[PDB]
């Protein structure tokens, strides 16, 4: 056998990879979609050490579940990032990322280039930041 | 439209861009897709194109 | 070079080709084995052999006849087969001499 | 060797083109040519030791352990369990020589192997294998014309058979039956001349029955001008000898007649039963009475008969043979001059054959009997009865005598004769060398190689005879060129003289031409191959 | 690329899609071409393939080689198919077609990798193919004289060219004369079943021969056949489909008698049935008797006593050829054996041919059939001889039907490459590149000729490209001189339909392979 | 084996092995072709354990891959060498080497001798280098600092810091100018790999920070120590501050119990005295490559100093060079005593422990005696942060090359089109077979703009034809030589003056790419046989 790459090296490419990544992300989102808001319901997770985790926390859930798709891995990692940075919004972030990828799937199917989509996303992010800072209000932290 | 070369379980080769033929020679196993294929084959039977 | 000792073997799996000295060696050894077997039956003071077949019937013969002895043995050497057939043809032509012709050939 | 396809893709996706391509092999180009040449050289060097009077035999063992000792190249290569396809081609080449000629089956193989061995060096020097094949074709044409030029002619008449006997002795010199050299040559010649159509120039070998029986000595082999059958008289009290035998040849079993169509004879009364009984009795009596009234003293049936017929023959003094095979019935008819009769009603005194002696022959302490029919008037059929001390020498005697008969046939077909002992090969090599000298193109090398290959037969004869190959061959070549005498060859038998015309060493011109042509054509077909594909295991 | 609880297709479906799949198809076609490249031209070589049973086939014929290769690639099967189609429609050019198709694919491979639309590529291919075909039809030399000597010269030259690639090239004049006599002695239909090809192991190529008549091997004679004579000097010939032997008068027939007199009558009646058939055959004057059905020993001996010749179980094709040669009809009944239904030849003989016995019917002047008898030192030798002769025969047939000749050695390919380069330099610039690639692809025939011969294809193609642009259209590769030459004067002639169909088939295969954009293998 | 040659292995020979080598090289190049240019896309790589790597760097991809074929390992090592010697072009060099191999094997199939192909490639490489150096370079002096910014933005296009290039290029340029230093021989040196790059998932990319000073991936050793110091006097030590243990060849053997107490206390008082000597000079921040026992950390705590342990040797060397300190492996002078001079101290306008998302690090700000630079990259996860690190390293190397050699060339296939034209015209003069080899070299060079357009999803044929038309007009009409600067605009699918658009690459990138690609093609093309021995 005269191979160029080692056997077990499988290479996927193209719109199959793009749609697969987007589906993995939106699946990670669908996992915890119902754990958002005041009327959420608990989930009982079973650790490999015979333990139990009864929670509503997006990062807790995604940290207790295990995946093999690298897109899902990346989504769990960004949930961890959100939790470590601010300590809240760990499932709002997941849902927003899933929805953004979902809506980008449209333009990707419609021959738009991912770099074009990305430039649009970055413009929109800057303008989101501007709008948030404009609509924000101050706080007197001395008011217990 | 580009042609496809479908090889069925009997190792027979079909080179075509005829949708109903491609569907026939594929082994569609999901039931909803099977239903869409049933619709396509009924269209082929009734009209012959489309 | 040679049919057997060539970079390519020209034969089906299981065949073989003994060349000059190897062939003469196997031939002489087979013939002389047959002859040494069939002698000691030669002459008035010759002694008999027990054939003792190995089939499921396990036939048992006590013979002094060289033709009978050679007919009733499992021979695999071609030269030995030649001598066996020679003794059989002697036994067909005349009824005696089947041990002397074999001993002489050997 | 190398595999069919070794990419699997420039993109990582499966690349499957041929079925079981991973288990399949392939050899391409000059390495393929050299593999072919190596295989052919192996076969040829196996065969070259069985060439000439001092040539030795080979002991072939089949799948079931039966032994065959032989010097016949075609029989050897047929018994040889070869796997290489080029060796299979060489077996086919030898078989073709045997079909067309019946002699030369070892010369063809040796010569083809030599041609390929020389092509090996020519390919090393970089010549195109097709150019080699074309130079070989050119040199082969030159050698064929030189054979036609140096050929001699012999008389194929039935009065003086000494030239034919010399030819047959040359053919049989290399076989185990050279202990009875002249007896075997005489009987091969007399056989073909008795059964040979001189006007048509055809010789039907179905009319020559070559029978062998263990016992006796090789010297006991004789020519029967007639037929021998492996049967005896039907009744044990019949006489064992019949002189001045008028023979009735019949293919009707001496039994009550029987329709071929599905039939049911219905018995419906005691009178019907008695009529049937009397019909059967009278049928038997009528058959025997018809055979007797024909005047015959002997009957020969093809389909056997029953107790009533046997005893009626005995009572009526009609010795009879039964269960004789179709071919032997035909031979008996042809030999005795009789006509084969399908039923007794059609039998007449003119359809009978005549043999001056019909005898039953014993073979010592065996209980087996044979029937000889001979002393016919002008038998156009004949039998060769071979005796010997073992079935191995009997079978070798059979095939050697077949070679001799085929050689006499080739003489009857074309009386032209070249002299052997490698003399013809040396002369053709000289002619090819001269033509290569006169050739200015690149085929000069191929023609010189063809000459050096033609010279392997005298070298092989010398080697098998213990002489020094190069010395002997160069001296006889020098003598041929100096004193123009293409009858100078190898003194294999050490008679002193190198003159094959004086030693009566004789070959057939069509035989030598067929050798050269077949060797050249097969070498061309082998050199034209540059790619082998074979299935795994 | 994500798991689903229920998958759309059956587990194991392998789908290759896109530019990689297309490039891989082109590569597989390149492999298939490589498998036959070295057989092209007078310096071409033979291939030895072996089956699972261990039986080897040795061939120069590209169609044969590709049939024997167990090709399974869906795109590479197309080259095998077009080689089959070429062998069908023409009978020669099978290697050229595959080489041309694969070279078209190789030439367009770069643009395929750079994203050129396959529809554009196939449009360019169709355009260039139509142009080249019309140019062949325009510049093909068709002598409008209908002279018989010139038409035999033409057929002999086309056959010599078609044979100057095989293992019988050293006898191609001989075999070409024989092939030409054969197809010129055939009837209007030029049926291939009307040319017999017997293969008798043993003998030389020059010992092979053509029989202006019919010949077939002796067929299982019974006793008395040697008592029969074996040469007749003006025989009348009875061709029959009749079993002549004692047999059940019918398989569903049952005789019922209740008397021994009736029993004996029935026995004698069977015998009289047979003897009456034989007596009718004997009284028809026929001295030779051939039956598609068995002829028993009784009938054999009857004919031997009447000094007649009989042969049974003769094969149907040999019987039909004997009929077309001698001029009779095959009879299932022997009740009307008139001279109109009997056949006739000037000589009938049974001779020995290399270990076998053969019956020869010679001297038939009204013969619309001939039989080749091929000699050689091996089964595969004779098989490749037969294949070469089949190539030559098909060529001669097509030439007889349309004597419009072009020159070979790559002359026509170089002329068309020049013409297509010229045409491409006059179009916008997208189709320009693709038609120029077509043109460069056409050069694969002289290039491969020089390769197989051992020359510098680069220098020779430079010489040819130069000489074809200076004026001159039949200049191609000269093999024996390692140079170029006017191949129309050197008599390297090729029927125009050969190259027309080669271009058509190669372009169609290329267009198909390039139109395929996805491959879906279902699990077995 | 089956052949007469008894070697215990397989043997490929001739067109078989040549086609195999080309197939391998093409495979490797087709892996990376999709990651070339501003429209290229990134790749995931999974390491059989779930370890994920996002990347656009061709060298990184080919290092992570597990290659089995030697002709493909050659190209992998080629990409590695390009990354070592240049820092950019790691994909283009592989693509060009593979295309040179393809065309050269096509010529060898047409039976041009490989020696002749190799001579032609060597000639074409030399003449392409010369033509670039003579006609296609732009002086960064004539262009100013926006030249550096444009080179950085050009390098960052095709990376995940592309559109943010407007700001990342400013950061990169500021950092390289900060770490600029001149040595003996008065040559300006820009020692990248001295810019520290830290990664910390969290705030957006735009929130990445340029530190005027140095950033240390370390923390204080004790929570009782301060975590901010303003007038930082810095002591860099290459030895450990622990309870002193006698060395291997020294043993304590007591025969008078009254000495044991003093010996045991001395074992700690030695290090105590060393620490007091260090602290007496004013050192309030102490970085150490070794460890610091708790006993010592308590001394630092009581002194109000900031001690840091297990610092890395390279980080310490950089902090020392940047702050003016002297790394001490020992407190030992030329007088056989133990002292610490205030001249061995360094200075910094502040040293603080700053809180990054969920970790903590130390920032040394405004060091004197030299300026230093660190960059804290901030993204959405470790994958993003690692790819940002690799992209930023590429950009830093690019700016370094632009500042060392003051020549740039335009991008977007401008150089490749110009070289294709010039070399297809130049081949006409050199031999007859080397001519074909040089023409094929020229045609091969076009694989870069072809790939750029293919990835941009544009008509590669039309675009490269327009490019070649422009550059031929430039090389045949002396009045339009300004057309040399035309290349691809992959956002619009139209040629464009890339010198005015700001698509610049360091000349060294293209030159070294060409030289290395030619060397790789020559070495692989020289192979006409292969003997693969069966392992033992
Ligand atoms: N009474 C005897 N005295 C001397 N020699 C004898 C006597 N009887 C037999 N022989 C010798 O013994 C041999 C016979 O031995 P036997 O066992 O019959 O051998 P084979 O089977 O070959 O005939 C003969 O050669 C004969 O000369
Ligand atoms: N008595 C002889 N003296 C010299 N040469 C002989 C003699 N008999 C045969 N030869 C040569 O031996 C060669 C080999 O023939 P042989 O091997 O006997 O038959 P085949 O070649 O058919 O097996 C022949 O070419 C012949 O010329
Ligand atoms: N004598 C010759 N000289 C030069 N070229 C020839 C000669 N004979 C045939 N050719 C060329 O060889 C090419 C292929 O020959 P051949 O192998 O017979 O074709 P195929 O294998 O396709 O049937 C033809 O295109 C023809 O032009
Ligand atoms: N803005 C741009 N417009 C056109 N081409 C560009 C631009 N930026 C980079 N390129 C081209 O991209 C090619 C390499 O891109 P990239 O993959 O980022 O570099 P590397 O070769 O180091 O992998 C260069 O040849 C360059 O000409
Ligand atoms: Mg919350
Ligand atoms: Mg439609
Ligand atoms: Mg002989
Ligand atoms: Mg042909
Ligand atoms: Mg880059």
């Amino acid at each position: 056998p005269v191979l160029v790459l080692s056997q077990n090296t499988k290479r996927e490419s193209g719109r199959k990879v793009q749609s697969g990544n987007i589906n993995a992300a939106k699946t990670i989102a669908d996992i915890i979609r119902t754990c958002l808001g005041p009327k959420s319901m608990m989930k009982m997770l079973l650790d490999p050490m015979g333990g139990i985790v009864m929670t509503n926390d997006g990062n807790a859930i995604l940290r207790e579940i295990q995946v093999q798709h690298p897109a899902a891995k990346s989504m769990i990692e960004i949930s961890r990032t959100q939790d470590e940075e601010v300590g809240d919004g760990t499932t709002s972030v997941i849902i927003l990322a899933g929805e953004m990828l979902s809506v980008a799937e449209h333009f990707l199917e419609q021959q738009m280039h991912p770099t074009v989509v990305i430039s649009a996303y970055r413009k929109a992010l800057d303008d989101m930041i501007s709008t948030l800072k404009k609509i924000s209000i101050p706080v007197d932290i001395s008011d217990s | 439209g580009m042609n496809k070369m479908v090889i069925n379980h009997l190792e027979k080769l079909f080179v075509t861009n005829d949708a109903a033929t491609i569907l026939r020679e594929l082994e569609v196993q999901h039931p909803a897709a099977k239903m869409i294929v049933m619709a396509s084959h009924m269209q082929e039977q009734e009209v012959g194109d489309g | 070079a040679s049919l057997s000792l060539a970079p390519v073997n020209i034969f089906k799996a299981g065949a073989d080709e003994e060349r000059a000295e190897t062939a003469r060696l196997t031939s002489f050894i087979g013939a002389i084995a047959i002859g040494d077997l069939v002698k000691s039956t030669l002459g008035p003071k010759g002694m008999d052999k027990i054939l003792l077949s190995s089939g499921r019937d396990a036939s048992l013969m006590v013979t002094n006849d060289g033709a009978t002895i050679l007919k009733n043995i499992g021979v695999d050497n071609p030269a030995a087969k030649v001598l066996v057939d020679m003794s059989r043809v002697q036994d067909d032509e005349v009824g005696d001499g089947t041990t002397s012709v074999t001993v002489l050939a050997a | 060797a190398s595999m069919g396809t070794l990419a699997f893709d420039e993109y990582g996706r499966p690349f499957l083109i041929i079925k079981d391509q991973d288990r399949k092999s392939r050899l391409m180009g000059l390495e393929a040519l050299k593999s072919h040449i190596m295989a052919a050289k192996a076969v040829a060097n196996t065969m070259r030791t069985s060439l000439g009077p001092n040539g030795l035999d080979k002991m072939m063992v089949d799948k079931d352990g039966d032994v065959t000792v032989t010097n016949d190249g075609a029989t050897i290569l047929s018994m040889m369990d070869v796997d290489h396809q080029i060796a299979k081609l060489m077996v086919e080449l030898s078989k073709s020589q045997d079909d067309e000629i019946g002699d030369g089956t070892t010369g063809v193989v040796v010569l083809a192997g030599a041609l390929l061995e020389e092509a090996e060096q020519l390919l090393d020097r970089g010549i195109h294998p097709i150019r080699i094949a074309d130079g070989y074709e050119q040199a082969a044409r030159v050698a064929i014309e030189h054979l036609d030029k140096i050929s001699d002619s012999v008389l194929v008449d039935i009065k003086d058979t000494e030239p034919l006997i010399q030819t047959a002795k040359t053919t049989l010199g290399s076989k185990v039956v050279n202990s009875c050299h002249r007896q075997m040559a005489e009987i091969a010649v007399n056989a073909v001349l008795t059964v040979a159509d001189m006007e048509r120039r055809d010789v039907d070998f179905e009319l020559i029955k070559v029978e062998g029986k263990v016992g006796g000595r090789l010297e006991d082999t004789k020519l029967i001008k007639g037929v021998i059958v492996d049967k005896d008289f039907s009744h044990p009290q019949m006489p064992k000898k019949v002189e001045d035998a008028k023979i009735a040849i019949l293919t009707c079993p001496f039994e009550p007649p029987k329709p071929k169509t599905k039939h049911k004879l219905d018995v419906t009364s005691v009178e019907d039963y008695k009529a049937l009984q009397k019909y059967e009795k009278e049928k038997f009596e009528e058959m025997i009475q018809q055979i007797k009234e024909t005047g015959a003293n002997l009957a020969i049936c093809q389909w056997g008969f029953d107790d009533e017929a046997n005893h009626l023959l005995l009572q009526n003094n009609l010795p009879a043979v039964r269960w004789v095979g179709g071919p032997e019935i035909e031979l008996i008819a042809i030999a005795t001059g009789g006509r084969i009769v399908p039923r007794f009603s059609e039998l007449t005194a003119e359809k009978l054959g005549f043999a001056g002696l019909v005898q039953e022959i014993s073979f010592g302490t065996t209980k087996d009997k044979m029937l000889v029919i001979e002393q016919c008037k002008n038998s156009r059929a004949v039998t060769i009865f071979i005796r010997g001390g073992n079935k191995m020498i009997i079978e070798e005697a059979k095939r050697s005598l077949h070679d001799a008969l085929c050689v006499i046939r080739n003489l009857i077909r074309d009386n032209r004769v070249v002299y052997g002992g490698g003399a013809a090969e040396i002369s053709c090599a000289l002619a090819v060398s001269q033509e290569a000298d006169k050739c200015p193109t690149l085929e000069q090398y191929a023609m010189r190689a063809f000459a050096d290959a033609l010279e392997v037969i005298p070298m092989a004869l010398s080697e098998n005879s213990g002489m020094n190959p190069i010395q002997t061959m160069t001296e006889v070549r020098a003598r041929q060129v100096k004193e123009m005498n293409p009858a100078l060859g190898i003194d294999c038998l050490h008679k002193g003289t190198n003159d094959m015309k004086q030693q009566h060493v004789i070959e057939t011109l069509i035989g030598k031409k067929q050798q050269i042509s077949l060797a050249t054509q097969m070498v061309r077909m082998i050199l034209k191959i540059d790619d082998i594909r074979k299935p795994g295991e | 690329m994500m798991p689903t609880p229920v998958i759309l297709l059956k587990e194991g479906t392998d789908s290759s899609q896109g530019i990689p799949q297309l490039v891989s198809n082109i590569s597989a076609c390149q492999v298939i071409a490589e498998a036959v490249r070295t057989t092209l031209g007078p310096r071409g070589m033979d291939k030895l393939i072996v089956d699972g049973r261990g039986k080897a086939t040795i061939s120069n014929d590209g169609a044969t080689i590709l049939k024997l290769l167990d090709v399974v690639h869906p795109a590479a099967k197309t080259l095998v198919d077009i080689a089959k189609s070429q062998d069908a429609e023409v009978g020669d050019g099978t290697t050229s077609v595959t080489l041309l198709a694969a070279e078209f694919l190789k030439q367009v491979k770069p643009y395929v990798e750079e994203g050129l639309h396959p529809q554009i590529i196939i449009r360019a291919f169709r355009t260039a193919t139509q142009l080249a075909v019309n140019k062949i039809k325009e510049i093909a030399v068709t002598v409008k004289k209908a002279d018989k000597v010139e038409q035999r010269k033409l057929l002999e030259k086309c056959a010599m060219t078609a044979l100057s690639s095989k293992l019988i090239s050293q006898q191609k004049a001989f075999f070409a004369k024989m092939v030409v006599d054969a197809v010129m002695m055939l009837d209007d239909l030029l049926q291939l079943k009307m040319i017999g090809i017997k293969k008798v192991q043993g003998g030389a190529l020059e010992d092979s021969q053509l029989v202006a008549g019919v010949a077939f091997k002796k067929t299982f004679s019974y006793a008395g056949f040697e008592m029969q004579p074996k040469k007749y000097h003006n025989p009348k010939i009875a061709l029959l489909n009749v079993e002549l032997e004692l047999k059940a008068e019918k398989d569903n027939a049952e005789i019922r008698v209740h008397t021994v007199e009736d029993y004996q009558a029935i026995v004698d009646a069977e015998w009289n049935i047979l003897y009456d058939k034989l007596e009718k055959i004997h009284h028809s004057g026929a001295k030779v008797v051939l039956s598609k059905l068995p002829i028993g020993d009784v009938a054999t001996q009857y004919f031997a006593d009447r000094d007649m010749f009989c042969a049974g179980r003769v094969p149907e094709e040999d019987l039909k050829r004997t009929m077309m040669a001698c001029g009779g009809s095959i009879q299932t009944s022997v009740n009307a054996l008139s001279a109109d239904v009997l056949g006739r030849c000037q000589v009938f003989e049974e001779t020995q041919i290399g270990g076998e016995r053969y019956n020869f019917f010679t001297g038939c002047p009204k013969a619309k059939t001939c039989t080749f008898i091929l000699r050689g030192g091996a089964e595969q030798f004779m098989e490749e001889t037969e294949r070469s002769l089949h190539d030559a025969i098909m060529i001669v047939r097509r030439a007889i039907k349309n004597d419009s000749v072009v020159a070979g050695g790559g002359a026509i390919e170089m002329e068309l490459s020049k013409y297509l380069r010229d045409y491409s330099r006059t179009i916008p610039g997208k189709q320009q590149l693709l038609i120029g690639a077509y043109a460069k692809a056409l050069e694969i025939i002289p290039r491969q000729l020089c390769d197989n011969a051992g020359f510098d294809a680069t220098n020779i193609l430079n010489k040819l490209r130069a000489r074809h642009a200076q004026g001159g259209t039949w200049y191609g590769v000269d093999i024996n001189n390692e140079d170029i030459a006017d191949n129309f004067e050197a008599f390297v002639w090729e029927p125009a339909m050969v190259r027309i169909n080669a271009l058509t088939a190669a372009s169609e295969a290329a267009c198909l392979i390039v139109s395929v954009d996805e491959t879906i293998k279902n699990p077995r | 084996m089956e052949g007469p040659l008894s070697v215990f292995g397989d043997r490929s020979t001739g067109e078989t092995i040549r086609s195999q080598n080309v197939m391998a090289a093409a495979s490797i190049a087709n892996i990376v072709k999709s990651s070339l240019g501003p429209v290229g896309l990134d790749k995931m790589l999974v390491d059989d354990i779930g370890d994920v790597t996002i990347t656009n760097d061709g060298a990184t991809i080919l290092k992570l891959l597990e290659v089995e074929h030697p002709a493909a390992k050659v190209l992998c090592e080629l990409a590695d060498l390009q990354d070592k010697e240049v820092g950019d072009g790691t994909t283009s060099v592989v693509i060009i080497a593979a295309e040179l191999l393809k065309n050269a094997d096509e010529l060898v199939k047409q039976k041009i001798h490989p020696t002749s192909v190799i001579s032609g490639y060597r000639l074409a490489c030399k003449e392409a280098v010369r033509y670039i150096n003579e006609n296609l370079i732009v002086n960064t002096d004539e262009l100013g600092r926006d030249c550096l910014i444009n080179a950085a933005k050009t390098s960052m296009s095709s990376k995940i810091i592309g559109i943010n290039g407007d700001f990342f290029a400013n950061m990169v340029v500021d950092a390289v100018l900060a770490i600029k230093y001149t040595d003996i021989r008065g040559q300006p040196r820009y020692p990248v790999n001295s810019v520290n790059i830290l990664k910390a998932h969290g705030r957006s990319q735009m929130e990445s920070m340029l530190i005027s000073g140095y950033a240390l991936n370390c923390v204080v050793g004790s929570q009782g120590m301060p975590k901010r110091i303003v007038n930082a006097k810095i002591a860099c030590l290459d030895f450990s501050l622990q309870k002193t243990k006698m060395k291997l060849g020294v043993q304590v053997v007591i025969t008078d119990p009254e000495k044991l107490d003093q010996i045991r206390q001395r074992e700690s008082d030695i290090t105590k005295e060393r620490i007091q000597k260090i602290l007496a000079t004013g050192a309030n921040v102490i970085l150490t490559t070794g460890g610091i026992d708790d006993m010592c950390l308590k001394y630092f705590v009581e002194a109000g100093a900031m001690a840091v342990r297990r610092v890395l040797k390279r980080d310490l060397k950089r902090i020392a060079k940047a702050s003016g300190a002297t790394i001490l492996s020992t407190l030992a002078n030329l007088e056989g005593e133990e002292t610490f001079e205030a001249a061995m101290l360094g200075q910094a306008e502040e040293v603080v422990q700053e809180r990054i998302c969920d970790d903590e690090l130390i920032l040394i700000k405004n060091t004197k005696a030299r300026t230093s630079a660190s960059i804290i990259l901030r993204g959405a996860n470790d994958f993003m942060c690692d790819e940002m690190e690799r992209s930023l390293h590429d950009a830093l190397c690019v700016v370094k090359r632009v500042l060392e050699s003051k020549s740039v060339v335009p991008g977007g296939g401008a150089v490749e089109a110009a070289l294709s034209i010039y070399l297809e015209n130049y081949a006409t003069s050199m031999g007859s077979r080397e001519q074909l080899a040089i023409a094929e070299f020229a045609r091969s060079l076009l694989v870069i703009p072809n790939t750029l357009a293919v990835n941009a999803a544009q008509d590669s044929t039309d675009l490269v034809a327009k490019l070649r038309a422009f550059h031929n007009e430039a090389q045949v009409n002396p009045e339009r030589k300004n057309l040399k600067w035309i290349g691809l605009d992959l956002s619009n699918g139209k040629p464009r003056d890339n010198k005015q658009a700001g698509v610049f690459e360091p000349t060294i990138v293209k030159v070294k790419s060409l030289k290395f690609a030619t060397e790789a093609a020559i070495t692989i093309l020289r192979i006409d046989d292969l003997i693969k021995l069966h392992p033992e």
